[PDB]
C-alpha cells in the first residue's frame, strides 16, 4: 500500500464545494487528488481549468486503476505521474492540460 | 455523470 498523505496534491477527504473554493483563485492546470465523501476509498481529480473547477472519477475495476477504460494503471500514483507529463486531451477532449501544478504549491 | 465523461 501506497501512502499518499506524502504528496503535495493529495488532499484526503474534502467535498466537492470545498474544492472549488480552494482551486478557483489558482492558474489552469493545477489539480488536486481528493477522496469522495460520499464514496468511502474511491477518489477524484479535481482540476482548475477554464475558471471552473473540473471533476474526474477514479473508476477501480478488476484490478485497474483508471479515468477512462481506454488506458489503465495498477495504482494512483502511477496514474498521476502519467498524466503529469501526458495532457487529458486523450480521453478528454473538454480538458486539454496536463497535471500541472499540486495545488499545495 | 456529475463528474466528467471520457471521450
Amino acid at each position: 500500500e501506497i501512502d499518499y498523505t506524502a504528496y503535495p496534491w493529495f488532499a484526503g477527504n474534502m467535498e466537492r464545494q470545498q474544492t472549488d473554493n480552494l482551486l478557483k483563485s489558482h492558474a489552469s492546470g493545477t489539480y488536486l487528488i481528493r477522496e469522495r465523501p460520499a464514496e468511502a476509498e474511491r477518489f477524484a481529480i479535481s482540476i482548475k481549468f477554464n475558471d471552473e473547477v473540473k471533476h474526474i472519477k477514479v473508476v477501480e475495476k478488476d484490478n485497474w486503476i483508471h479515468i477512462t477504460e481506454a488506458k489503465k494503471f495498477d495504482s494512483l500514483l502511477e496514474l498521476v505521474e502519467y498524466y503529469q507529463c501526458h495532457s487529458l486531451k486523450e480521453s478528454f477532449k473538454q480538458l486539454d492540460t496536463t497535471l500541472k501544478y499540486p495545488y499545495k504549491s | 455523470n456529475g463528474y466528467e465523461n471520457p471521450t
